[PDB]
RNA sequence: CGCGACCUCAGAUCAGACGUGGCGACCCGCUGAAUUUAAGCAUAUUAGUCAGCGGAGGAAAAGAAACUAACCAGGAUUCCCUCAGUAACGGCGAGUGAACAGGGAAGAGCCCAGCGCCGAAUCCCCGCCGCGCGGGGCGUGGGAAAUGUGGCGUACGGAAG
RNA sequence: AGGCUAAAUACCGGCACGAGACCGAUAGUCAACAAGUACCGUAAGGGAAAGUUGAAAAGAACUUUGAAGAGAGAGUUCAA
RNA sequence: CGGCUACCCACCCGACCCGUCUUGAAACACGGACCAAGGAGUCUAACACGUGCGCGAGUCGGGGGCUCGCACGAAAGCCGC
RNA sequence: GAGCCUUGAAGCCUAGGGCGCGGGCCCGGGUGGAGCCGCCGCAGGUGCAGAUCUUGGUGGUAGUAGCAAAUAUUCAAACGAGAACUUUGAAGGCCGAAGUGGAGAAGGGUUCCAUGUGAACAGCAGUUGAACAUGGGUCAGUCGGUCCUGAGAGAUGGGCG
RNA sequence: CGACUCUUAGCGGUGGAUCACUCGGCUCGUGCGUCGAUGAAGAACGCAGCUAGCUGCGAGAAUUAAUGUGAAUUGCAGGACACAUUGAUCAUCGACACUUCGAACGCACUUGCGGCCCCGGGUUCCUCCCGGGGCUACGCCUGUCUGAGCGUCGCUU
C-alpha cells in the first residue's frame, strides 16, 4: 500500500535487511562449509505475506 | 467462474500479525487470534496436535530467563561475593 | 582398565569433546614432549607449546636434527608453525606448513614466571 | 543526521544544541526504508553549516 | 593497558562522569569517522572504546547499588530490588524459625519421651 | 476361528493394553537402591539394630493358616501393663506398640 | 435536633502482603464418545479410556478403621508375588472380573471441635531501648483482634481433679 | 458426618551422566548439514531435499587460443 | 596344438509374455517403458501336541534378601527354619 | 584360526581359468585406498519381477507437437567481438479522450534512480530488462491517521456455569 | 564400397547405487528436582571493522565486573605485546545491567490520549507549554482513615 502503519513498516525493514548476498570473506573461513544464501526471497516470486 | 475469474476478486485481509505469538493469526473482525487467542488470558493448547506444542512449548525460543535459573541452581542460589 | 562410572569410553563423545574444547583445554591437549637431556633437568615429561619456546621436529617430512622455533600456535587446527618449515606456493611465495605438537619435541623453552610454577608444580606432584 | 527512531523533533533539537552549541531553525524526521530515522536540521542563518561540517568529520 | 576497572574503583563519581563524557565525544567522533571511506586504522577502535564506556558504567552502577545497599542496612522494609532474587518458589517458603519453632505440647512431648540409644544383645 | 480339538481361550487383551506396560527393566537398580538406602540407615543407627522395634507373636487369622504362627506389628496395651513398662516409652527403648490390638 | 456505642455496609493511587500465567512425562477432581468386537445390531465390549476443562509437588493422592474374618483371630497407608483369569457380572452370548488371607519392601504416629478448670496467663501491629558475620528472632511501653470465646493443660489407646 | 504426616511407589517433560548382540545418510527422531529452516494455505495447519577434495590448499604460478565460458602446455600431491 | 564356456556369426529342429483370479490365459482379461535402493508371516500373553535337557512324587526362586564399591557385574554365586 | 592386509582391506568391472545339478563360490587381470574373512554356536528389521508398490535417475515418442486472440513494419548511423529485437534520426501505422494517456484506493515491499558485468533467469537472441552486484532515494500545525459516533463488537454491577 | 540397425569389449559422459567412515538418532538406567507480579514461557526489533543465516547478547547489546587458568583470536589490515603494573583468549559466573509486546498492569493498542508529585530549562507560577524521574489494572487478606443506614440502643432539643 502507500500508506501503512510504522509495525508494518518495521517488519518489511528486516526482510529488506535480510534480503542480502553472502560476503564473500567466509568462504576461507575455517570449517564453512556454505556456498550461497538459500533464505534470498525474490519480490514477485515469493510473497512473504504481510 | 468459481475458479480464476473469481481469484482475482481477493484483495482484502482477514489475518494479520499477532500481539501475543506474533504469527498470522490474528483475526480482525473477530478480534481474537487464531493460534492462542490473544484476548484470552489463557493461550489455548491442544492434545490433539502434537506438532503444535513442538512448536511453542519452552526450550524453542530464547529463555533469557530460564537459561540462567539452570545454572544458577547447581551452586544452590547463591547471593555472597567470590572471595578477594 | 577404566573404572569410573562418571568418565566415558564413548568413541562418538570423545571425538565430539575432543573437536569442540574450549581454548583453555587446547592449549592443554597440544602437548610437545621435551628433549632427553631436559627432562632428567627439569623432572618432567611434557609441557604446553607457546610462541616463544624452541622446537625440534622428530617425525613428518620435515624431520632432521636442525632447531627450529615456533611462530603461531593455532589452537583452532591443533597445529603449530615453525619459520623455517615452510612450502612454495604455486606463484613462488612462502607459506608455513603445520605440524602436530604431538609429532615434535621440544628443546628450549621460555622461562616465564608462570612457566617456572608450572613446572616445579609438576615435579613435585611426580616427587 | 541519521538518529534513533526514538528521537523526536525537540529531542533532536536539544542534542544538537547540547552538542555542537548551534542554533536549530526546524527539523523534518523521516523513518528510513530500512529502518532507521533520519533527520534535517536546518541552521540558524547566523551559522553556517561549512563550518559545523568542517568541525565535525564530514567536509 | 587503556582503561582497566580496579583503577577506577577508587575515583570518587564526581571523576567518573567526566571521564566518560570525553569518552562518548570520542566515540561519537570515531563513529563519524566511520562513514568516511578513509581511516580504515580507526575503524578498530570503536569497539575498545565502546567497552571502556561499559566498563565506566558498570564502575559507576556498582558503587551506586554499593552506597544504596549500605544505606538499607538493617532496616525493615527495604526495596525490591535489593531483596534476594533467589526464585519465587524460597521467598513464599517458611523462615528457619518458623520451621524450628513448634508446639508446646510436642515440645513437653519431647523432653518427657527423648529417644534413647540403645542395643538389643545380651 | 475355532480348531480341531483345543482349550477354549479368553484371553483380556481387547482393551488398548500397549499404551501401559510396566517393563521390569529397573529392578536391578531398585533392587541396589534398596540395598544402599538399608546400608545407610544401618549406619546411621549402628548402635541399634536392623528392624529394631520388636514385634510380637501372632497367630494367623483363618482357618488355613491357624495352625502356624508369625511375626507381628506390636505389642497390646495389656502386654505392656502386665510387663510393666509404661505405654509411651517403649517407642523410645525399641518396642514396636499397637493400641488396636485386643487380647 | 445533636452526640456516642454496637451491627450490616461502601471508597481510596490508604500501610504491609498474596493469586493470575507457563510447562504439564508422573499425580488429583469432573464428563466423556465413536470407529472395533459381538461374523448382522439396539444391552454389552471398546471405556468409566481418547478428546475437553480445572490444580500442585518432586513426588501427589492415600493413611491411624463407623476395617478384615467367624477360629487358637489379625490390626494405618503405600508397592511387589500369589490368591486368580477365581468368587461374581453378562441378549449368562461375545466378553468383563475383584477382594480377604499369606510372604515380602518400608514401617511414625498424632492434633483439634465438644465436655470442665485456669481474673484472656493468647495473638497481630507500632516505636525507643541491650545483641552477631550475609539479617531475623529474644526482654519494655501503647494501638487493634478476641468473652458470639486466644492459649497451656486434654483426645476414646480414656481423660481431669 | 473434623484435620496433619516421610518411607517403600510412578515419571515418554526438565537439568547432567553412563551404557548398548539397535540404526549407519531412501536406515535412525521430520531434522547427523544456516530443521520445525526453505516452502504451501487467509487461518487452524502441513512440512522437505541436502554428509565425504586433499595427510597438509600445497585450490593449478607462468606461456599461448578464445571477448569470455572453455581448452592446449606447464605446475603441487604417491595419486588431478 | 587343445579349450567347455557369460564373445560374435550361420544353418536344422522345437519354440506365443511373464505374475495371479479361474473348469478354462499368449489372449481382443487385469499390472508391467527401463534401471538402482526400500518392501511384506514379526513380537507379547494364553492353549494343544511333539522333541531335547535336569530333577523326580515331587518340581520351580521368575518375588525379595545376603557377600565387597567395581569396566566386563542390569552378569554370575548363595538362601535351607 | 600365533588368520589375511598400505609390497595393498572392502567395493566395482572383466571375449580369462575352473568347481557345484543348483542356490553360489574360488582364482587371474584392471580400478580402488583401510579394513575383512574361514570354522564352532548364538540372535535377526536377512534373499524380490511384479503389488495402477514408495523414492531417485534415464529412454522411444522426438529435435516431434508447439513458439498463430487484439491491421505493421522499414531505412541510415553510433556504442559494441558479436545487432532485427538496445539507442538516436527519418518514413509508414495503431491506441483516438469509455485510450495502448495522465493520477489515485486495496494489494505488492524496494520492484523507484544511477553505475557495472553478461553463466543462471526473460520460453529465440540481447550491448536490453521489473535479473544480478554496489551505492542512493520517501522532509507536513494548514495531505490523511490520530477526534466523533453509525450498523456492530465489547468489561465491570448482576445472572448462569 | 558406404549409411542405418542389432550383439559384445575398451574408453568417455549423464547418473549417484555398493563399500568404508560418523561432532547424529533410538532404547535402557542413574543423579537432581529448579519458572513468574523482585515481570515466566513465547514473540518483535536491534546489536560485530568488514556480517546474510544459526548460535550468543540488550542501547553497558557477538558482551560488563570478579575468580581460576596462563600468551592469544583468526578470513583479512588494525589493536591493546605490555606481563620485576592490571595479564590476551577460554571456562566458571556469586556482582551490575537486561529495548517493545506478551498473566502484561493508566485507557486502548491505529506507538494516540491522558491524570498526580518532584527535578532542570520557557513570559523565573499556576492557567490543557519542553525534557527527565516515580506512581496511576483486577480480586483478596490484616490494620488505619473517611461516611451511609425510619437496623438496635442511651443521654438530650
Ligand atoms: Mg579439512
Ligand atoms: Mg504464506
Ligand atoms: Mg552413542
Ligand atoms: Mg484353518
Ligand atoms: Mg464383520
Ligand atoms: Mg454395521
Ligand atoms: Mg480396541
Ligand atoms: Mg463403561
Ligand atoms: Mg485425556
Ligand atoms: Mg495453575
Ligand atoms: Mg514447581
Ligand atoms: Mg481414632
Ligand atoms: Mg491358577
Ligand atoms: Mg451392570
Ligand atoms: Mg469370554
Ligand atoms: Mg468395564
Ligand atoms: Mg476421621
Ligand atoms: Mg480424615
Ligand atoms: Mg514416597
Ligand atoms: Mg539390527
Ligand atoms: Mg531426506
Ligand atoms: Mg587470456
Ligand atoms: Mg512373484
Ligand atoms: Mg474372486
Ligand atoms: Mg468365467
Ligand atoms: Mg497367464
Ligand atoms: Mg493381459
Ligand atoms: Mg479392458
Ligand atoms: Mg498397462
Ligand atoms: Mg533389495
Ligand atoms: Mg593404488
Ligand atoms: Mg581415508
Ligand atoms: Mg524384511
Ligand atoms: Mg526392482
Ligand atoms: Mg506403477
Ligand atoms: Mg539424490
Ligand atoms: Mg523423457
Ligand atoms: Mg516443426
Ligand atoms: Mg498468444
Ligand atoms: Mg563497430
Ligand atoms: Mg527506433
Ligand atoms: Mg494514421
Ligand atoms: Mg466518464
Ligand atoms: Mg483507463
Ligand atoms: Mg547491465
Ligand atoms: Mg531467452
Ligand atoms: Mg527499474
Ligand atoms: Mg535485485
Ligand atoms: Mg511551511
Ligand atoms: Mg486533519
Ligand atoms: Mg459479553
Ligand atoms: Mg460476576
Ligand atoms: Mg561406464
Ligand atoms: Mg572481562
Ligand atoms: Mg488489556
Ligand atoms: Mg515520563
Ligand atoms: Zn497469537
Amino acid at each position: 500500500s502507500s500508506h501503512k502503519t510504522f509495525r508494518i513498516k518495521r517488519f518489511l525493514a528486516k526482510k529488506q535487511k535480510q534480503n542480502r548476498p553472502i560476503p564473500q570473506w567466509i568462504r576461507m573461513k575455517t570449517g564453512n562449509k556454505i556456498r550461497y544464501n538459500s533464505k534470498r526471497r525474490h519480490w514477485r516470486r515469493t510473497k512473504l505475506g504481510l | 467462474t468459481k475458479g480464476t475469474s473469481s481469484f482475482g476478486k481477493r484483495r482484502n485481509k482477514t489475518h494479520t500479525l499477532c500481539r501475543r505469538c506474533g504469527s498470522k493469526a490474528y483475526h480482525l473482525q473477530k478480534s481474537t487470534c487464531g493460534k492462542c487467542g490473544y484476548p484470552a488470558k489463557r493461550k489455548r493448547k491442544y492434545n490433539w496436535s502434537a506438532k503444535a506444542k513442538r512448536r511453542n512449548t519452552t526450550g524453542t525460543g530464547r529463555m533469557r530467563h530460564l537459561k540462567i535459573v539452570y545454572r544458577r541452581f547447581r551452586h544452590g542460589f547463591r547471593e555472597g561475593t567470590t572471595p578477594k | 582398565m577404566k573404572f569410573n562410572p562418571f568418565v566415558t569410553s564413548d568413541r562418538s563423545k570423545n571425538r565430539k569433546r575432543h573437536f569442540n574444547a574450549p581454548s583453555h583445554i587446547r592449549r592443554k591437549i597440544m602437548s610437545s614432549p621435551l628433549s632427553k637431556e631436559l627432562r632428567q633437568k627439569y623432572n618432567v615429561r611434557s609441557m604446553p607449546i607457546r610462541k616463544d619456546d624452541e622446537v625440534q621436529v622428530v617425525r613428518g617430512h620435515y624431520k632432521g636434527q636442525q632447531i627450529g622455533k615456533v611462530v603461531q600456535v593455532y589452537r583452532k587446527k591443533y597445529v603449530i608453525y615453525i619459520e623455517r618449515v615452510q612450502r612454495e606456493k604455486a606463484n613462488g611465495t612462502t607459506v608455513h606448513v603445520g605440524i602436530h605438537p604431538s609429532k615434535v619435541v621440544i628443546t628450549r623453552l621460555k622461562l616465564d614466571k608462570d612457566r617456572k610454577k608450572i613446572l616445579e608444580r609438576k615435579a613435585k606432584s611426580r616427587q | 543526521f541519521i538518529v534513533d527512531v526514538k528521537a523526536n523533533k525537540h529531542q533532536i533539537k536539544q542534542a544538537v544544541k547540547k552538542l555542537y552549541d548551534i542554533d536549530v531553525a526546524k527539523v523534518n524526521t523521516l523513518i528510513r526504508p530500512d529502518g532507521e530515522k533520519k533527520a534535517y536540521v536546518r541552521l540558524a542563518p547566523d551559522y553556517d553549516a561549512l563550518d559545523v561540517a568542517n568541525k565535525i568529520g564530514i567536509i | 593497558a587503556k582503561i582497566k576497572a580496579r583503577d577506577l574503583r577508587g575515583k570518587k563519581k564526581e571523576e567518573l562522569l567526566k571521564q566518560l563524557d570525553d569518552l562518548k565525544v570520542e566515540l561519537s567522533q570515531l563513529r563519524v569517522a566511520k562513514v568516511t571511506g578513509g581511516a580504515a586504522s580507526k575503524l578498530s577502535k570503536i569497539r575498545v572504546v565502546r567497552k571502556s564506556i561499559a566498563r565506566v558504567l558498570t564502575v559507576i552502577n556498582q558503587t551506586q547499588k554499593e552506597n544504596l545497599r549500605k544505606f538499607y542496612k538493617g532496616k525493615k522494609y527495604k526495596p525490591l530490588d535489593l531483596r534476594p532474587k533467589k526464585t519465587r518458589a524460597m521467598r513464599r517458603r517458611l523462615t528457619k524459625h518458623e520451621e524450628k519453632l513448634k508446639t508446646k505440647k510436642q515440645q513437653r512431648k519431647e523432653r518427657l519421651y527423648p529417644l534413647r540409644k540403645y542395643a538389643v544383645k545380651a | 476361528a475355532p480348531s480341531r480339538n483345543g482349550m477354549i481361550l479368553k484371553p483380556h487383551f481387547h482393551k488398548d493394553w500397549q499404551q501401559r506396560v510396566d517393563t521390569w527393566f529397573n529392578q536391578p537398580a531398585r533392587k541396589i537402591r534398596r540395598r544402599k538406602a538399608r546400608q545407610a540407615k544401618a549406619r546411621r543407627i549402628a548402635p541399634r539394630p536392623a528392624s529394631g522395634p520388636i514385634r510380637p507373636i501372632v497367630r494367623c487369622p483363618t482357618v488355613r493358616y491357624h495352625t502356624k504362627v508369625r511375626a507381628g506389628r506390636g505389642f497390646s496395651l495389656e502386654e505392656l501393663r502386665v510387663a510393666g513398662i509404661h505405654k509411651k516409652v517403649a517407642r523410645t527403648i525399641g518396642i514396636s506398640v499397637d493400641p488396636r490390638r485386643r487380647n
